[PDB]
């Protein structure tokens, strides 16, 4: 019922900015993740995700969990 | 945004939430939520108050105990929280430069100690603060005075110096008290603060400039008759003296006067006159007799010297036009339904804002048909000459001579009712720094409410929705409880 | 027919409520009054209203104006306040 | 019993009982017809992806 | 400021009048006369301007084939070329177009019709000369127009 | 009884007055009230035996034109109202049955009144005063509104 | 209730006990819904009626 | 509030159409406790009803044609405005036949009387229990009366009687006439007892307690009556009056009227328009027979009152109608019955006595005021920023600056040496217990102590 | 009734206790008798209570009534709420001719 009336990786590895490695890498309010000079270099321009447009605030978490989970070790 | 100016934190007891409250160079101020485990910024709220940079300072006062975080700028602003909100506010000392608290005899509660922008070193007690539920601090054997406060002026080249009249109850007679900037002013050498005439009272007062460096006052009697005296501050004994010049005899009550341009526009029962200054009297410089309607004219207002607004007692409201070379106002506008005004203006040169005696208050526009013709024209036409008017137009002239008489109506633009009877609009370019200008009216039980426009389609939208909400609450809860009944 | 009679028994339910309905054939005195009579009322009614008309009069108390708005309800109030 | 009990564990179960009522509302009476819409519309509530579409479309007719 | 305009073409509506007229100055009313119940016109029409000496401009200047045929006007009782134009494009609508330059024309059409161009004879050279330049070439109508001598 | 010169005297607007307003029982007061600031007079098609809506202008009346916002959905095609089916091939139709006949699409549906046609308002509409008399045709006042600002 | 009732008032007398009928009915319906909130509206001058109201002409 | 167990009839609740609000006593000084969500109706009465076995809520008639009984309470951390009980009555709207405006309630809680200007009046017959228990109305309807001043007369339980000044609405002449009802328990209905013609000046009427058939003070425009309701005893006494009367003077009138009983002591504060404030007792005249003799002396005025109450405590509350209500407590008592001079009886009711008004107050005391502004007939905005607007006061006469910022009072300043930036503060750790303090400055070169 | 005029409602002054509907009428505002969106409660008069009528729904006032009476929103709205007690107190022409023709 779809009305038109009305283990999945969704992490990429290499950055949606450098296109690279995360280091020093970044949480937002949504799943997003970035290095630190990605995301603070968005907002220079962008208001919103590079990837939701949803608002950011610029608010950034050191997002240690993914160099866990980018561990072959995790936490 | 720009770089740090200042920045402070600060942990309030209450909810334990720990604020980090940021100043800004560029003069915007802001705060933040903090997660304590985290450490997550949320609940960004800036605000923008003066231009230079900030540099915060921070205090602990009461009223239960509190902390607040004062704001140096162009002026202090406070910053303190309240039960689950938090207001910036500012504070009646134009500025400090830095605040700190103070604790001494003389008994020593919210005190505080702080350096002037003039680098000099002062104590203060910080005593009222805006909360929700008051908002407006008033600040000045059994008392009881003779005189009935009538009216309120203010000077229109000193942006605030205020006058006032009073009347007597009894033998008629009328006290003038001026005041510019704190408190009052001496009469002459006089001891008192205020003057008496006598044999005056007043139905209605302006004060107006029939020339630049001078300031006259106009006031009218019972007596039918219209009296102006000279204002002359000393500056600076300083004290105020009034001075007699004229006498002038009228038909009518004059309820209502202003400045139009250079003159005195004044308005009899029925219709509008338009006197200037001369010797040994005033004269009458125009008069333009009013359409059939309207009986008296209870206020009136004005745009730029184009422009007027009429308000009767009981039809609503008219606008007309300045013509020059006719030395007469032509009207373009009335409305549709009956309105009894207490007072009217203009939010803009197209439109209106009034009030009723029952209580309503309503914003006019008038409509764009009339907009682009009144644009393309000019007013010498509109009295007799050629205007191109629509087909339709005129055939609702012949169909309905009594409506359509002007030949347009106004479309209603806002009404809504406040169960108060609003005696003075007035719209105000900016409250503390805000960039919505508001108009902030005030009724007779004794009110102030203010109209704020919601600039966005989208707030209009979340307030909407949240004014839905609210408003059948009691229906929501009911049908909840009943459903809940029906089956648990 | 039978609808219509319906109507004739709610109109006379309906006056004896709401007090002034005009009909049909209702005198010009008749309906006057009506009108004389909710202004009297809502202007003592509002607490603004008996205010703004207590100031005006200078009538020396709030309640002798709502007391002067009252007895006007009356027809005989004329008559009253020329013969003090 | 459909109401109070869990569709899922429905011993029939439902995909199979709805196709069963279809020619019923053609009973004619009132206590079958009666009865019989509002068992249809339970499902139509809580269990409408059972029978394919043209079963309701047949329903509707 | 009423006019009697007459021997029009049975299927002249109001709306080709108005464009006819409007040139002339604002109009307040239009009327073709038709029958009672079938609606068949009548072949005359009566056109209400604002302004009388409007009425009696049109009276003293478009005294013009319609639908083929020659209208009589009565009371009610500098050559510039124009090439590609919009078709939908008629006399009322080019004299509108160029009115503006000073005072003035035929939009040239055959079986099937706006043939495309037309001239527009101003009483000044100066005016024709500023027609010229000024419409030359911007489009008119999706369609870019050419205006010479 | 007093003649109309007599009621036409007391009134600000005299042309509203007519030879029946003479015998009302109050005139003074009826002709005081419609030359009140904005009444509207009654309807005119009273003293009308006709029954207020007679042929001569609906005999032509046309059927309906959907506005052109909507009428961009479409749905003109789908369904051609204007101007068959065996009975047996109705009842086939019952039984096996046949689905997706409009082939509608629901976003566009959606946007036309909502993103699209947001702020689309009628044309004309009316005005405070306009009352709607039996023989006035509002297909042509729209156009004429039309007509006028394109030329 | 206002601009509802400019249509209202002028066949609410009217010479023809028809025309006045019908226009009773509706008069009578909304005099219900709003007894207090007619009373802006009505179409009542000093010279139309005998006693008008003399308070609702004070302007303070 | 604050006192797990504490009950003290001294508290009051105070409504304007829209707004409410709760004050506390017995501090000597009023308290605001509680100002309460914002209505959105027309308060259109407002009285505490206390009935026997339990807090007290008022019954709150307004707009919307509900009869609504209020309980206010505690609860979350605030306190907050609960609803018991709306009967619906007619229509929303504030009109002639609804009945609200007059609502007077049986003093000790047995049932709320509600009734309208014109048309009908009713009663609704209250009743606690595990819930509070209203009963069907009793309706009595009279078509042409308009009403004016329902005062209710105080019952030992006997049945709830009342008392209204009506006038006919259709009369060839001006005849208002004051009306007794009787509610009958036994029969449950509302009957009319007594009904009297009194001259067309009346304006309001007033219960007299006891007189051990219950007595009403009526008032009329230079004079005062008591009235019984067997039609007995009509008795005169003409009201005093001041020396000056300045300028335009009406026929007084009275326009308050509290009772306040203590200790066989009867009397009532009974005030006129000019805010002359009076006192009756009623006497038994024990020379003639056991008969009421009614007098009339001064006591200290006071700007007008639209309504007065008297606490379990001394203290008096007035609440003004032009603005600044006020809280009395009055120690003097007034003057004694003894005096002739300056006492009236009700021996003769024609004779008048002049008093003159006495500007020193001695027998009340101020204790407290609120500032209101109940008119504001004109204002001015200065100071746009802070937003501050300048009025008047109306009977004070004084000027009114109305602020919104923070209020800073400021206190022995002290020139500083040029160019400071900031400035810090530490109790000083010098003297260990004691109030001394350093207070340091900076500039950008140097840096300076105190 | 909204579509049977012969019925005649009551409109005396509401008390305290609610109207009851039969299964049959259940859902239905006793004004404009429709099946939408409920408000209010309805309140009947104590001269419409007493004995054995109290009980039996508030408009067919035949069979027994078993659950509460509420307005519908819009007649909520215009105010037919307030006007006075809305039951129905002949059973009116179509109720009595099926019956007798049925026998
Ligand atoms: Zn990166
Ligand atoms: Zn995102
Ligand atoms: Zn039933
Ligand atoms: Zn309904
Ligand atoms: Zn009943």
């Amino acid at each position: 019922l779809n009305q038109e009336w009305n283990d999945l990786e969704k992490i990429p590895f290499k950055c949606t900015l450098c296109k690279e490695d995360y280091k020093s890498p970044v949480v937002t309010n949504c799943g997003h993740y970035f290095c630190g000079s990605c995301f603070a270099k968005d907002m220079k321009k962008g208001t919103k995700c590079f990837i939701c447009h949803k608002e950011t605030h610029g608010s950034a978490k050191v997002a240690s969990d993914l160099q866990k989970m980018l561990n072959k070790r995790k936490s | 945004s720009e770089k740090i100016s200042d920045m402070i934190m600060v942990r309030d007891s209450s909810i334990g939430q720990l604020n980090l409250h940021v100043g800004l160079e560029n003069g915007v101020y802001m705060k933040f939520h903090i997660g304590d485990v985290d450490g997550s910024f949320t609940d960004i709220k800036r605000r923008f108050l003066g231009l230079k940079p900030v540099s915060l300072s921070y205090l602990r006062e009461i009223s239960k105990w509190m902390s607040c975080v004062v704001c140096h700028s162009s002026s202090t602003w406070v910053s303190y929280t309240w039960k689950n909100v938090w207001t910036i506010r500012q504070l009646k000392d134009q500025n400090m430069l830095s605040c700190s608290k103070f604790v001494n005899a003389d008994v020593a509660i919210n005190g505080v100690c702080s350096i002037s922008s003039s680098g000099r070193l002062n104590i203060g007690r910080v005593s009222n603060f805006p909360t929700l539920d008051n908002w407006f601090h008033v600040h000045e054997m059994l008392q009881i005075s003779t005189f009935r406060p009538r009216t309120i002026l203010s000077f229109p080249n000193n942006p605030k110096s205020i006058l006032f009249i009073d009347n007597h109850s009894g033998k008629k007679q009328c006290r003038i008290s001026l005041q510019i900037d704190g408190e009052c002013l001496k009469f002459g050498s006089s001891d008192h603060l205020y003057k008496i005439l006598d044999d005056i009272d007043c139905v209605s007062a302006a004060i107006i400039d029939f020339t630049r460096q001078a300031d006259h006052l106009i006031i009218c009697a019972g007596d039918k008759r219209l009296l102006t005296y000279k204002i002359l501050v000393n500056k600076d004994k300083l004290s105020f003296d009034i001075e007699l010049l004229h006498q002038t005899e009228i038909i009518s009550p004059i309820h209502a006067m202003l400045k139009f341009k250079n003159f005195l526009l004044t308005a009899m029962g029925s219709t509008i006159v338009l006197y200037g200054l001369g010797k040994k009297q005033l004269l009458r410089r125009s008069v333009t007799q009013t359409p059939v309607s309207i009986t008296k004219i209870v206020s009136m207002h004005q745009w730029n010297y184009e422009r007027l607004a009429v308000g009767d007692i009981h039809e609503s409201v008219t606008l007309f036009i300045w013509d020059p070379a006719g030395n007469v106002f032509i009207p373009y506008v009335d409305d549709s339904v009956k309105r009894h005004v207490t007072v009217l203006k203009f939010l803009d040169e197209a439109t209106v804002i009034g009030a009723d005696r029952y209580g309503n208050a309503w914003t006019l526009r008038s409509p764009p048909e009339c907009e682009k013709i009144m644009s393309n024209h000019d007013p010498s036409e509109l009295s007799n000459g050629a205007i191109k008017y629509p087909l339709d137009v005129i055939t609702l002239q012949q169909k309905l001579p009594n409506t359509y008489d002007c030949k347009f109506k106004f479309q209603l633009l806002n009404h809504f009712f406040v169960n108060d009877i609003i005696t003075d609009f007035h719209i105000l370019d900016s409250l503390s720094n805000s960039d919505r200008p508001g108009c902030i009216y005030m009724g007779l039980q004794g009110t102030v409410g203010c109209f704020i426009p919601l600039l966005s389609k989208g707030n209009v939208f979340m307030m909407g929705n949240i004014e839905n909400i609210m408003a059948e609450a009691d229906d929501t809860f009911y049908l909840d409880y009943e459903s809940r009944k029906k089956n648990n | 027919m039978a609808e219509k009679q319906r109507q004739l028994k709610l109109q006379k339910i309906y006056k004896q409520k709401y007090i002034g309905l005009g009909d049909e054939s209702t005198t010009r005195e008749q309906w006057q009054r009506n009108v004389r009579n909710d202004t009297l009322n809502t202007l003592q009614g509002h607490s603004a209203s008996l205010e703004y008309v207590s100031l005006s009069r200078g009538d020396l108390s709030i309640r002798d104006t709502r007391i002067h708005l009252l007895k006007s309800m009356s027809p005989g109030y004329k008559a009253y306040l020329r013969e003090e | 019993i459909t109401s109070v009990m869990d569709l899922d564990k429905l011993q029939p179960p439902i995909n199979q009982i709805l196709p069963t009522l279809t020619p019923i509302l053609r009973n004619k009476h009132r206590k079958v017809e009666v009865n019989t819409i509002k068992f249809v519309g339970l499902i139509g509530k809580l269990a409408p992806t059972y029978a394919p579409p043209k079963e309701w479309m047949r329903i509707c007719f | 400021n009423t006019v009697y305009v007459g021997n029009i073409d049975p299927r002249i509506t109001k709306e080709q009048l108005y464009e006819l007229f409007i040139q002339i100055n604002p109009v307040l009313r239009i009327k073709y006369p038709k029958d009672k119940v079938l609606q068949a016109y009548q072949g005359y029409a009566f056109i209400e301007f604002y302004n009388q000496g409007d009425a009696q401009y049109a009276i003293k200047i478009m005294n013009r084939l319609i639908k083929v045929r020659q209208v009589t006007n009565s009371t009610g009782t500098a050559k510039l070329f124009i090439k590609n134009l919009a078709d939908s494009i008629d006399s009322d609508q080019l004299v509108k177009i160029f009115n503006k330059f000073g005072k003035l024309p035929e939009i040239f059409y055959l079986s099937n019709g706006k043939l495309k161009c037309a001239y527009v004879y101003f009483e000044d050279f100066e005016k024709a000369d500023l027609a010229i330049k000024s419409l030359n070439n911007q489009l008119v109508a999706n369609n870019r127009i050419t205006v010479d001598y | 009884k007093p003649s109309l010169s007599q009621l036409k005297s007391q009134v600000p607007y005299p042309q509203i007055i007519e030879w029946y307003d003479c015998d009302a029982r109050y005139p003074g007061l009826l002709a005081s009230i419609k030359c009140t600031k904005n009444v509207i007079p009654v309807p005119s098609h009273w003293q009308s035996k006709k029954e207020y809506l007679s042929g001569r202008s609906l005999l032509g009346k046309r059927p309906f034109e959907l506005p052109d916002i909507i009428k961009k959905t479409n749905i003109e095609q789908m369904r051609s109202t204007l101007p068959e089916k065996s009975l047996k091939e109705a009842s086939r139709a019952r039984v096996q049955p046949k689905m997706g006949a409009l082939d509608l699409d629901y976003k566009k549906l959606h946007d036309v009144f909502f993103k699209i046609g947001a702020n689309w308002k009628p044309d004309h509409l009316l005005c405070f005063g306009d009352v709607y008399y039996e023989n006035r045709n509002l297909f042509e006042e729209t156009n004429w509104k039309r007509m006028v600002d394109h030329k | 209730p206002g601009l509802f009732m400019n249509y209202i008032w002028a066949g609410l007398f009217h010479p023809a006990k028809n025309v006045r009928k019908a226009f009773w009915r509706v008069y009578n319906n909304m005099y219900v819904m709003y007894q207090d909130a007619m009373v802006p509206f009505y179409p009542v001058t000093p010279d139309n009626n005998e006693e008008y109201i003399e308070e609702l002409d004070l302007v303070l | 509030l604050e006192a797990g167990s504490k009950r003290e009839q001294s508290q009051l609740c105070v409504a304007t159409e829209t707004h409410l609000e709760l004050y506390d006593t017995a501090d000597g000084e009023l308290k605001l406790i509680a100002k309460f969500q914002n209505l959105f109706a027309t308060i259109t009465s407002m009285k505490s009803l206390d009935l026997p076995h339990w807090p007290t809520f008022l019954a709150l008639t307004s707009d919307s044609g509900n009869l609504s009984i209020v309980q206010i309470i505690m609860h979350a951390g605030a306190l907050r405005l609960k609803t018991l009980v709306n009967q619906p009555l007619t229509r929303t709207t504030l009109r002639r036949v609804s009945p609200i405006s007059y609502m007077e309630i049986d003093p000790n809680g047995r049932c709320i009387i509600l009734s309208s200007v014109e048309q009908n009046k009713l009663c609704f017959l209250v009743d606690y229990a595990q819930k509070l228990r209203i009963s069907s109305p009793l309706e009595i309807i009279r078509p042409h009366m308009v009403t004016l001043d329902m005062a209710v007369v105080d019952v030992n339980f006997n049945n709830p009687c009342f008392v209204t000044l009506e006038i006919d609405n259709a009369a060839t002449q001006l005849s208002v006439h004051l009306i007794f009802y009787v509610l009958e328990l036994g029969l449950n209905h509302i009957v009319k007892k007594a009904d009297y013609l009194v001259n067309p000046s009346a304006n309001f009427v007033l219960s007299l307690p006891d007189l051990s058939n219950p007595f009403v003070v009526i008032g009329f425009e230079n004079h005062i009556l008591v009235k019984d309701m067997n039609g007995f005893f009509s008795l005169k006494v003409e009201i005093p009056k001041r020396s000056i009367t300045n300028s335009r003077h009406k026929n007084v009138t009275i326009i308050s009227g509290i009772v306040q009983k203590l200790k066989n002591d009867f009397f009532v504060l009974l005030q006129s328009n000019h805010g002359d404030l009076f006192k009756l007792t009623v006497s038994p005249d024990t020379n003639d027979r056991n008969r009421p003799l009614v007098q009339l002396s001064y006591f200290d005025t006071i700007q007008n009152s639209h309504q007065l109450h008297i606490f379990k405590n001394g203290y008096l509350f007035a609440l003004s109608e032009m603005n600044n209500n006020f809280l009395f407590q009055f120690e003097k008592l007034g003057v004694e019955k003894n005096d002739f001079s300056n006492v009236l009886t009700s021996k003769d009711p024609n004779k008048s006595l002049v008093f003159e008004p006495s500007i020193k107050l001695q027998n009340l005391s101020i204790l407290s005021q609120q500032l209101n502004l109940n008119p504001s007939i004109k204002s001015q905005i200065v100071s746009d920023s802070p937003l501050s607007i300048a009025t008047k006061h109306f009977t004070n006469n004084k000027i009114i600056t109305l602020t919104n910022a923070v209020n800073y009072s400021n206190l022995i300043s002290t020139s500083l040496p040029p160019n400071a930036t900031k400035l810090w503060l530490i109790p000083d750790p010098a003297t260990t217990g004691d109030n001394n303090t350093l207070l340091f400055i900076t500039f950008p070169k140097k840096t300076m102590i105190l | 009734s909204r579509h049977q005029f012969d019925l005649i409602m009551c409109l005396k002054q509401p008390g305290v206790q609610t109207g009851l509907l039969c299964e049959k009428c259940d859902g239905k505002c006793p004004i404009c008798d429709s099946y939408v969106r409920p408000k209010r409660k309805v309140r009947v008069c104590e001269n419409c209570s007493f004995g054995k009528q109290a009980k039996n729904c508030i408009i067919c006032n035949l069979n027994v009534g078993v659950n509460d009476a509420f307005y519908c929103w819009e007649c909520c709205r215009l105010g037919k709420d307030k006007d006075g007690c809305p039951r129905i107190l002949n059973l009116g022409s179509n109720r009595l001719d099926r019956h007798f023709e049925k026998k």
